[PDB]
C-alpha cells in the first residue's frame, strides 16, 4: 500500500543516511592521522625509480630521420617536458635561487613543518644539456643517428641519494669520480651483442659530471616546495648501427639506490632504439 | 491392459472364451503360437538411464550455467590479451578454477542425487521358476516363463502360483494374499463367484501368491505384467521420478540468485558500453560480476550438512537411502501409514479375556516378560489348565534362551497366540502337557468350529479324566449346561446367558477374535481309567459342558506407536491410516493407537447413539470417518478432496494398492507434503508416489525397502518424530547458511561496481573473491548447521509448501542490502586507509584507474608529488586488495556470530554453546593469515604481506554490524507483529 511504501522508504532513507554518516566519520577520523606534509610510509616508493623523458610506448624508439613524422611525437613530448626548464620560467628570484654551478652537498632547507612558509628551489638551466638543450640544436638530436634521451630520477620526498663509496672500484676509472656530490649514471648495451653496435654514448650533465648533482635533494613534497625542478642528465649516442634494434640499459649506481628483478624501472632502464635508414 | 475381469464365467464359458479344455488343455503348437502373440510370462524390468548420463546432466544444474559462461568469457579475454600482446595471464587461472568448481559441484550434486536402481529384483523370492501344466492331456513341469494364458495349471500346497488363474477344481485350497492385501491370514479358495470385486472373488488365484495347503486346478487368465502383481510392479517402478521439496526450494533459490546476477550483469554491461569502454574491460567486468554473484561453495556445503545429518540419524538406527529424505521429513503435513506391520506387531496375541462375569486386560507388549490380571482369584486355574492342555501349537527346536514372544511356533496363528500367552503367564507348558497323557483324538474342522481333546489329570488325588473344548463362543455356549463362577459351577441361566452375550458383543465390537473355553470332568463310574476312547465322537459325550472363560486376540499395536502418533498430531501433522484390512479391525486399532480421538465419533456411531437412520444424522457433527474400499472406488476426485478437507481423522480400510496410490495423490493435491509408512509390497506404489516413504526395517519386505526413501532398522516409531525435529532444524539452519553466504556475495560485488563507476584502482581482484567463497566461508557455513533450536520446534505447525519458501524476499533483502553494504563500507574504509598512508589521498583516486593501469607510465605523481613506477603501483593495488579481503573476513566473523540466531539474542543462545562456530572462526583467521603471509610473501595470486594495523581497521564496522543486528532482534522480540516483525524478521 501507499502508507507501507512510505514507511519503508523512510526507514531505508534513514538507515542509508546513518550508514553514510558512519562511513564518512570513520574516513575523517582516519584522515586526521595522516599529515599533509609527508607520507606516513615510503615502503613502495622507497628506492626511487629511473625514467626517461621521451615517454616511449613499449621501451621502443624507432624512427627514420628523413621523415619528420617519425620523430615528431618524441620531439613534441621532449619539448613539452622541457618547457618548464627554460630560463624565462625561472626569472623570479622570490622562489628560485642561483645555487652553485658545481655539485655540492645536499642542502637541508628545514624540517617538514608548516612554519618557514615555502622553500626555495635550486634552478636548473638548459645550457648544461649540451647538444640536447634545443636552444641551438633543432629537433634536438633526432637527426641522422643522433637520438637524445633525458634521464631523470623519480621524485621521492625527503630522500637524499648516497653516491657509491670509494672503498670499491665502481667501474672503469672515472677520473672525475667526484663521489661526494654526484650520483653516477651509466648506459651500456643490454646484452653482449648490443655493445658492438651501440657505438659511443655522450653524457651532458651539470658541470660535466655524469650524474645528478646532490645539491638539489632532498625533495620537499610539492606542498612546501612547489615548482621544484629535478636535475636532468641528457644522453646522446651520435653513432649506432642502422636498421638494427639495440637494447640499451641505463643504471644508476649508489649505496642508497636499489635494484629489483620484478621491477625493471627501479634504478634501471630497458630502452630499445632502431634508426631506420 | 485387460481390465475386463472375468470370474463369474462358468467352466464352459471359460473354455469357450480361451478355447481350451480342462482335460485336454492347450496344445503345444497352440501354446507356441500364444507365446509368440502375447509373450513370455515375466515382468519386464524398467528402463534405467546410464549413470554417466546423470553425472553429465549434473554439470548444468545449479549455477553451473553461469560458471560455464564465465569460463567462456575468461577464454575470450585471454585470446584478446594474446592478440594484443600481453603476458599478464591471470585469466587462464580463473577459467581453470571455475571449471574445477563446476566439476566439484557436479560431483557433490550427483552424490546427492537420489539412488535410482530398480525394484524388479525385489520380486525374486516370489515369481516361481517352474510350474506344472497339462499339455496334450499330460502333466509336464514347464518353466514359468513359457506359461501362456489359456493352459491348465495345477497347484499343490507350499508352492507359488505360476500366474493369475481362475480355480476350477479346488479341494480345501488355502492361499496367502499378503502381497496384495498385506494380511498374512490364510484365505479359503473355492470355485464359485463369491464377491463381485475380483480381488475378493475367493475363486481366483493370484500370480506370485503362495498356496499354504491343499490342492487346486486353475486356468491361466493373465500373465506377466497383465497380472495384479505385474501392475503393482509397474506402478512401483515406472512412477517415482519427482523433485523433493528441498530440491524445489534449492531450485527457487538458484533462480533468484541467477536472476539477480543476470539482471545486474546486463544493466552494468550496457552502462559500461555506453561509457566509452573497450569490449575487453566490459568482458572482464562481466566475469567479475558473475564470480561475485554466484556462491560457489553453497551447494557443496548443503550436501555436506545433509550428509552429516544422515550420518547422525543412521547412528540413531534410521537408515536414509536418499540424502534429501532427511529434510523431506519434517515440514510434512499428512502421514499415510499402513496398519498391519507398521502400526501393529503383526503377531496375533490375546488382549482381553472374560471370566467370572468381569473383563480382564492382558499385556500386549512384545518385550514384556510377564503380566498379572487378578490371577489370585479362583476359576483361573481351570482356565490355565484348559488353555495349556487344549492346544496343538509347538515351539521350534533350539529356542531355549530365545525370547518367548520372539520365538517361532509351528501352528495356527491363534494356537501360537495361546501358546505364547500360556508360556508368559503359566510357565513351561511342555512339562504340563507331558504330565497329562493326552488322547490322540483331537478332531477340529472348519464346519465343526470346535476342537476337543480328552485328557487325564496328573493330580494323584483326582487322577480322573479331563475333557477340554474351545471354539466359536455361540456353539460352545449351546454345548454348555452350566457355568463355573469362582469355583462353583452355577447352572446356566437367562441372566448368565445375557451377560455372556453382552460380553461377546462388546469383545466382537472391539474387533477381536473371541473364542470360548469349556471343560468337563468325567467321574470314574461312567468312564474308568482303562476305558478306551474313539475319536469318531461316538465313545464320549459332546454336550452338557461347563463354560469357564472367554478371551480374544487383537494383534495389538507397537508399544511406542501411540506416543509417537500423539506427538505427531500435537506437532500439527495430520495422520491418516490406509489399510487393506477389514473396517472393524482398522477402526479398533485406530482408536487404540490414537488416530481417532476417544471423544470423536463417526457418523455411524452418532446414528447408533441417537437410534436413528444414518442418512438422518447430519455429517457436520461427525469428526471421524471410516471409508471402505468400495466407497472410495465409487468416489469422484471432488468427493475425495471434500472428504479429506472436511474430516480431521480418517481411516481407510480394504484398499488395494491402486487405491492407496489414489489416496496419496489426493492428499498431495491439497498442496501438502505426504509421508507414507509401510512394510509390504502393496505399499510400494504409495511409497514411490509419496514425497518421503518410510519402510519398516525388520518387518518390511524387500520391495518396501527398495521403494522407500528411509528405512527404520530397529522398527521404532519415535524415529518419525525425531526425523520431524531434525528436518525442521535443518530447514532453519539452511536459512541461516544461505543468508551467511549471500552477505559475502554482496560484499564482494560492491567493489567492482564502485571500480567501474568512480574509476578507482581495482579495490579487489576476482581471485580474491574466489578465495573468499571457497576458503574462509566453508567451515563457518558448515558450522551454522550445528545450531540448536531457538524455540520449541514441535509447537510450530508444518510450514506451507507454497506460502513458506526456504529463501523468501525478506532474507534476500536483508542479506543483500542491509548486511552486504556494511561489509562493503568497512572494506572500503580499510582500502582508503591502505592507499592514503602510502601517499594517495582518497580524492586523488577518482578517475585514476586509466592512468594507474597504463604500463607505459612509470612516473605517476601522488598527492605528495612523489613519482611511482608501474610495478610499485600494482604492488600497492595488491596490498589494497589483500586489506579488503581481510576486512571482508573480519566482518564475516561478526556476520556468522549474528547469523547463528534468527530471533534470540546472542546472550540467550550462548556464545560458546556451539564449538563448531569457534572452529569456523579459527579456520577463517588461519586461512587469512596463510593467504596473506605464506602466499604473498612471494607476490602471487595478487596477495601481499600486510602491516599489523591493517588487520584491525575493520573491527569497528564488525562491532557496528553486530550491534545493529542485536538491536533489530531485540525490537522483534519486544514487539511481535508491530510492522517490525512483519518487515524486519526474516
Ligand atoms: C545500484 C546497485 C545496487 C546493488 C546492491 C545489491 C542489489 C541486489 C538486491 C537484490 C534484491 C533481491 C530481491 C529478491 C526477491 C525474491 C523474489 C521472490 O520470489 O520473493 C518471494 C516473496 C514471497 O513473499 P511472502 O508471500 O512470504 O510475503 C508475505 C508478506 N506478509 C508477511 C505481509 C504476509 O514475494 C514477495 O514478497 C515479492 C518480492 C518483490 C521484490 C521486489 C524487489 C524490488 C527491487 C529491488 C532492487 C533493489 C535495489 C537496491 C539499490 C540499493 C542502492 C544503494
Ligand atoms: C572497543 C574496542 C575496539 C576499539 C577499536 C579497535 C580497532 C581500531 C583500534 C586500533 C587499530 C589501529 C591500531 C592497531 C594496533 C597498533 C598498530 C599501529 O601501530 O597502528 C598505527 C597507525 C598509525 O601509525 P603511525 O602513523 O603512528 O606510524 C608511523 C610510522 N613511522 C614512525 C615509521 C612513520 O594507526 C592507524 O593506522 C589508525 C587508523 C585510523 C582508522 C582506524 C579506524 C577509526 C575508526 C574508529
Ligand atoms: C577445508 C576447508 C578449508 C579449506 C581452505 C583452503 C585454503 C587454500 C589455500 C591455499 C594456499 C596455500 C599457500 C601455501 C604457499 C606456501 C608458499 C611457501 O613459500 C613460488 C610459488 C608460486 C606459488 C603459486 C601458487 C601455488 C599454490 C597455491 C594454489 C592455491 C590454489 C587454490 C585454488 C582454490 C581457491
Ligand atoms: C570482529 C567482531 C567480533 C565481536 C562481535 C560480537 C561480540 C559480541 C559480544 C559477545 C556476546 C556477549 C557475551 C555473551 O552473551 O555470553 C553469554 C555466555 C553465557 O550464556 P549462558 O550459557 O549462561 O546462557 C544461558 C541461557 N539460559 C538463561 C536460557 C539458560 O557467557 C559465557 O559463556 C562466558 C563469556 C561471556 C563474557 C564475554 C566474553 C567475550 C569474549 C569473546 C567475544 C567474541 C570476540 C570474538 C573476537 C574474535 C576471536 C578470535
Ligand atoms: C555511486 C556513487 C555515489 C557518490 C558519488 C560521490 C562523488 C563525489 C565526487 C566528487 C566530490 C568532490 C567534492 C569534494 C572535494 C573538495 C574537498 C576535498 O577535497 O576535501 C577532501 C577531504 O574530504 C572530507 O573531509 C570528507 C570526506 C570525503 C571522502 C570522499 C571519498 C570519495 C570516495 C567515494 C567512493 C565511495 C564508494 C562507496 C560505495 C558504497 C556502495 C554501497 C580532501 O582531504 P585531504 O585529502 O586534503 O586531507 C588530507 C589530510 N588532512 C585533512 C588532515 C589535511
Ligand atoms: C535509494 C534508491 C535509489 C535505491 C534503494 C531503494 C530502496 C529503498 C528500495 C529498493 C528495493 C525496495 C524493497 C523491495 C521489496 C520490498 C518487499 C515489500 O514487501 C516491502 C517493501 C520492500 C522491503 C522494498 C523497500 C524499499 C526498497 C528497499
Ligand atoms: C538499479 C539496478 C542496479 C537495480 C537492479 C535490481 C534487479 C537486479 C532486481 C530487481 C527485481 C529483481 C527480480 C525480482 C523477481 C524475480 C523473479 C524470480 O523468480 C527470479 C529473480 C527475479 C527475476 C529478481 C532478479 C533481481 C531483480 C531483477
Ligand atoms: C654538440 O656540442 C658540441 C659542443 O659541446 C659542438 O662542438 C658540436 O658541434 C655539437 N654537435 C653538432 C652536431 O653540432
Ligand atoms: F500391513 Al498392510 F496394507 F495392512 F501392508
Ligand atoms: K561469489
Ligand atoms: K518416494
Ligand atoms: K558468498
Ligand atoms: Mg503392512
Amino acid at each position: 500500500t501507499g502508507g507501507s511504501w512510505f514507511k519503508i522508504l523512510l526507514f531505508y532513507v534513514i538507515f542509508y543516511g546513518c550508514l553514510a554518516g558512519i562511513f564518512i566519520g570513520t574516513i575523517q577520523v582516519m584522515l586526521l592521522t595522516i599529515s599533509e606534509l609527508k607520507p606516513t610510509y615510503q615502503d613502495r616508493v622507497a628506492p626511487p625509480g629511473l625514467t626517461q623523458i621521451p615517454q616511449i610506448q613499449k621501451t621502443e624508439i624507432s624512427f627514420r630521420p628523413n621523415d619528420p613524422k617519425s620523430y615528431e611525437a618524441y620531439v613534441l613530448n621532449i619539448i613539452r617536458f622541457l618547457e618548464k626548464y627554460k630560463d624565462s620560467a625561472q626569472k623570479d628570484d622570490m622562489i628560485f635561487e642561483d645555487c652553485g654551478s658545481m655539485p655540492s652537498e645536499p642542502k637541508e632547507r628545514g624540517e617538514f613543518n608548516h612554519e618557514r612558509g615555502e622553500r626555495k628551489v635550486c634552478r636548473f638551466k638548459l645550457d648544461w644539456l649540451g647538444n640536447c638543450s634545443g636552444l641551438n640544436d633543432e629537433s634536438y638530436g633526432y637527426k641522422e643517428g643522433k637520438p637524445c634521451i633525458i634521464i631523470k630520477l623519480n621524485r621521492v620526498l625527503g630522500f637524499k641519494p648516497k653516491p657509491p663509496k670509494n672503498e670499491s672500484l665502481e667501474t672503469y676509472p672515472l677520473t672525475m669520480k667526484y663521489n661526494p656530490n654526484v650520483l653516477p649514471v651509466q648506459c651500456t648495451g643490454k646484452r653482449d651483442e648490443d655493445k658492438d653496435k651501440v657505438g659511443n654514448i655522450e653524457y651532458f650533465g651539470m658541470g660535466g659530471f655524469y650524474g645528478f648533482p646532490l645539491q638539489y635533494y632532498p625533495y620537499y613534497g610539492k606542498l612546501l616546495q612547489p615548482k621544484y625542478l629535478q636535475p636532468l642528465l641528457a644522453v646522446q649516442f651520435t653513432n649506432l648501427t642502422l636498421d638494427t634494434e639495440i637494447r640499451i640499459e641505463c643504471k644508476a649506481y649508489g649505496e642508497n639506490i636499489g635494484y629489483s628483478e620484478k621491477d625493471r624501472f627501479q634504478g634501471r632502464f630497458d630502452v630499445k632504439i632502431e634508426v631506420k635508414s | 491392459g485387460m481390465d475386463l475381469d472375468d470370474h463369474r464365467l462358468s467352466n464352459t464359458e471359460l473354455e469357450q472364451k480361451y478355447g481350451t479344455n480342462i482335460i485336454q488343455g492347450l496344445s503345444s503348437v497352440r501354446a507356441t503360437e500364444l507365446l509368440a502373440r502375447d509373450g513370455p510370462n515375466t515382468l519386464t524390468p524398467p528402463k534405467q538411464t546410464p549413470e554417466i548420463i546423470k553425472f553429465l546432466k549434473q554439470m548444468v544444474g545449479g549455477f553451473s550455467i553461469l560458471l560455464w559462461i564465465g569460463a567462456a568469457l575468461c577464454w575470450i579475454a585471454f585470446v584478446i590479451q594474446y592478440v594484443n600482446n600481453s603476458a599478464s595471464l591471470d585469466n587462464v587461472y580463473l577459467g581453470a578454477i571455475l571449471v574445477l568448481v563446476v566439476i566439484l559441484t557436479g560431483i557433490f550434486a550427483y552424490y546427492q542425487e537420489a539412488k535410482s536402481t530398480n525394484i524388479m529384483a525385489s520380486f525374486s523370492k516370489m515369481i516361481p521358476q517352474q510350474a506344472l501344466v497339462i499339455r496334450d492331456a499330460e502333466k509336464k513341469v514347464i518353466s514359468a516363463e513359457q506359461l501362456v494364458v489359456g493352459d491348465v495349471v495345477e497347484i499343490k500346497g507350499g508352492d507359488q502360483i505360476p500366474a493369475d488363474i481362475r480355480l476350477v477344481f479346488s479341494q480345501g485350497c488355502k492361499v496367502d494374499n499378503s502381497s496384495l492385501t498385506g494380511e498374512s491370514e490364510p484365505q479359503a479358495r473355492s470355485t464359485e463367484f463369491t464377491h463381485e470385486n475380483p480381488l475378493e472373488t475367493k475363486n481366483i488365484g493370484f500370480y506370485s501368491t503362495t498356496c499354504l495347503e491343499g490342492t487346486a486346478t486353475g486356468i491361466v487368465i493373465n500373465t506377466g505384467d497383465r497380472t495384479i502383481i505385474g501392475r503393482i510392479a509397474s506402478l512401483a517402478s515406472g512412477v517415482g521420478s519427482e523433485k523433493t521439496p528441498i530440491a524445489i526450494e534449492i531450485e527457487h533459490f538458484v533462480h533468484i540468485v541467477a536472476g539477480v546476477a543476470v539482471s545486474i550483469g546486463i544493466i552494468f554491461f550496457i552502462t559500461a558500453v555506453c561509457m566509452k569502454y573497450y569490449v575487453l574491460d566490459a568482458i572482464i567486468f562481466l566475469i567479475s560480476i558473475i564470480v561475485a554473484n554466484v556462491p560457489e561453495g553453497l551447494l557443496a556445503t548443503v550436501t555436506v550438512t545433509l550428509s552429516l545429518t544422515a550420518k547422525r540419524m543412521a547412528k540413531k538406527n534410521c537408515l536414509v537411502k536418499n540424502l534429501e529424505a532427511v529434510e523431506t521429513l519434517g515440514s510434512t503435513s499428512i502421514i499415510c501409514s499402513d496398519k498391519t506391520g507398521t502400526l501393529t506387531q503383526n503377531r496375533m496375541t490375546v488382549a482381553h479375556l472374560w471370566f467370572d462375569n468381569q473383563i480382564f486386560v492382558a499385556d500386549t507388549s512384545e518385550n514384556q516378560t510377564k503380566q498379572a490380571f487378578d490371577q489370585s482369584s479362583g476359576t483361573w486355574a481351570s482356565l490355565s489348565k484348559i488353555i495349556t492342555l487344549c492346544n496343538r501349537a509347538e515351539f521350534r527346536p533350539g529356542q531355549e534362551s530365545v525370547p518367548i514372544m520372539k520365538r517361532t511356533v509351528v501352528g495356527d496363528a491363534s494356537e501360537t497366540a495361546l501358546l505364547k500367552f500360556s508360556e508368559v503367564i503359566l510357565g513351561d507348558v511342555m512339562g504340563i502337557r507331558k504330565r497329562n497323557h493326552k488322547v490322540a483324538e483331537i478332531p477340529f474342522n472348519s464346519t465343526n468350529k470346535f476342537q476337543l481333546s480328552i485328557h487325564e489329570t496328573e493330580d494323584p488325588n483326582n487322577k480322573r479324566f479331563l475333557v477340554v473344548m474351545k471354539g466359536a463362543p455361540e456353539r460352545i455356549l449351546e454345548k454348555c449346561s452350566t457355568i463355573m463362577i469362582n469355583g462353583q459351577e452355577q447352572p446356566l441361566d437367562k441372566s448368565s446367558a445375557d451377560s455372556f452375550h453382552t460380553a461377546y458383543m462388546e469383545l466382537g465390537g472391539l474387533g477381536e477374535r473371541v473364542l470360548g473355553f469349556c471343560h468337563l470332568y468325567l467321574p470314574a463310574e461312567q468312564f474308568p481309567q482303562s476305558y478306551i476312547f474313539d475319536v469318531d465322537s461316538v465313545n464320549f459325550p459332546t454336550s452338557n459342558f461347563c463354560f469357564v472363560g472367554l478371551l480374544s486376540m487383537i494383534d495389538p499395536p507397537r508399544s511406542t506407536v501411540p506416543d509417537a502418533v500423539s506427538k505427531c498430531r500435537s506437532a500439527g501433522i495430520k495422520v491418516i491410516m490406509v489399510t487393506g484390512d477389514h473396517p472393524i479391525t482398522a477402526k479398533a486399532i485406530a482408536k487404540s493407537v490414537g488416530i481417532i480421538s476417544a471423544n470423536n465419533e463417526t457418523v455411524e456411531d452418532i446414528a447408533k447413539r441417537r437410534n436413528i437412520a444414518v442418512e438422518q444424522v447430519n455429517k457436520r457433527e461427525a469428526k471421524a470417518a471410516v471409508v471402505t474400499g468400495m466407497e472410495l472406488k465409487d468416489m469422484t476426485p471432488e468427493q475425495l478432496d471434500e472428504l479429506l478437507t472436511n474430516y480431521q481423522e480418517i481411516v481407510f480400510a480394504r484398499t488395494s494398492p491402486q487405491q492407496k496410490l489414489i489416496i496419496v495423490e489426493g492428499c498431495q493435491r491439497q498442496d501438502a507434503i505426504v509421508a507414507v509408512t509401510g512394510d509390504g509390497v502393496n505399499d510400494s506404489p504409495a511409497l514411490k508416489k509419496a514425497d518421503i516413504g518410510i519402510a519398516m526395517g525388520i518387518a518390511g519386505s524387500d520391495a518396501a525397502k527398495n521403494a522407500a526413501d528411509m528405512v527404520l532398522l530397529d522398527d521404532n516409531f519415535a524415529s518419525i518424530v525425531t526425523g520431524v525435529e531434525e528436518g525442521r532444524l535443518i530447514f532453519d539452519n539452511l536459512k541461516k547458511t544461505i543468508a551467511y553466504t549471500l552477505t559475502s556475495n554482496i560484499a564482494e560485488l560492491c567493489p567492482f561496481l564502485i571500480y567501474i563507476v568512480a574509476g578507482l584502482p581495482l579495490p579487489i581482484g576476482t581471485i580474491t573473491i574466489l578465495f573468499i567463497d571457497l576458503g574462509t566461508d566453508i567451515i563457518p557455513s558448515i558450522a551454522l548447521a550445528y545450531e540448536k533450536a531457538e524455540s520449541d520446534i514441535m509447537n510450530r505447525k508444518p510450514r506451507h509448501k507454497k506460502k513458506d519458501r526456504l529463501v523468501n524476499t525478506q532474507l534476500a533483502i536483508y542479506s543483500y542490502l542491509h548486511i552486504g553494504l556494511m561489509q562493503a563500507l568497512g572494506g572500503f574504509l580499510v582500502y582508503f586507509t591502505v592507499y592514503a598512508q602510502q601517499g594517495f589521498w582518497p580524492t586523488s583516486l577518482i578517475n585514476l584507474r586509466v592512468a594507474w593501469e597504463t604500463d607505459d607510465i612509470n612516473d605517476l605523481e601522488d598527492s605528495y608529488g612523489q613519482e611511482w613506477t608501474r610495478y610499485q603501483r600494482k604492488y600497492l593495488e595488491w596490498t589494497g586488495s589483500t586489506a579488503f579481503f581481510v576486512a571482508i573476513m573480519i566482518q564475516q566473523i561478526a556476520d556468522l556470530i549474528i547469523r547463528k540466531t534468527r530471533r534470540n539474542s546472542i546472550f540467550q543462545q550462548g556464545l560458546f554453546r556451539n564449538k563448531v562456530i569457534w572452529v569456523g572462526i579459527a579456520s577463517q583467521v588461519i586461512v587469512a593469515l596463510i593467504l596473506s603471509y605464506g602466499l604473498g610473501s612471494v607476490p602471487a595470486l595478487s596477495f601481499t604481506m600486510l602491516r599489523v594495523q591493517y588487520w584491525f581497521v575493520a573491527v569497528p564496522h564488525a562491532i557496528l554490524i553486530w550491534v545493529y543486528d542485536e538491536m533489530r532482534k531485540l525490537f522483534i522480540r519486544l514487539y511481535p507483529g508491530s510492522w517490525w516483525d512483519k518487515n524486519m524478521y526474516y
